[PDB]
């Protein structure tokens, strides 16, 4: 008989949003431990303070 | 300054009242010398206060 193929709905475990909150979210993975961390960024975005 | 603050109250040493006359107009000035304490201290942009 036909069945159906096993769908899903994946995501991250944590999507922060609002205007101002990058530095309130950056708290959280100060608190996890983390203690070396590597940026990956663009030129445009290193030369203008991003 | 020295030799006056001695003919008035004659409790110290005119000698060492050259230094601490000099310490309270070159010291006080070198240590205060670019402070700011007249206009906007900080900002922050993220969080929104001046």
């Amino acid at each position: 008989k036909r069945a159906e193929n096993m769908l899903w709905h994946k995501l991250p475990k944590s999507i922060y949003f609002r205007r101002g909150s990058l530095p309130i979210a950056l708290d959280e993975v100060i608190t996890d431990g983390h203690k070396r961390a590597l940026i990956v960024t663009d030129r445009f975005l290193f030369n203008n303070g991003y | 300054l020295a030799k006056m603050a001695v003919a008035e109250s004659g409790m110290g040493i005119v000698e060492d009242k050259v230094i601490k006359n000099h310490f309270a107009s070159e010291y006080i000035y070198n240590a205060y010398k670019d402070e700011k304490t007249c206009g906007v201290l900080s900002e922050d942009d993220t969080f929104g206060t001046i």
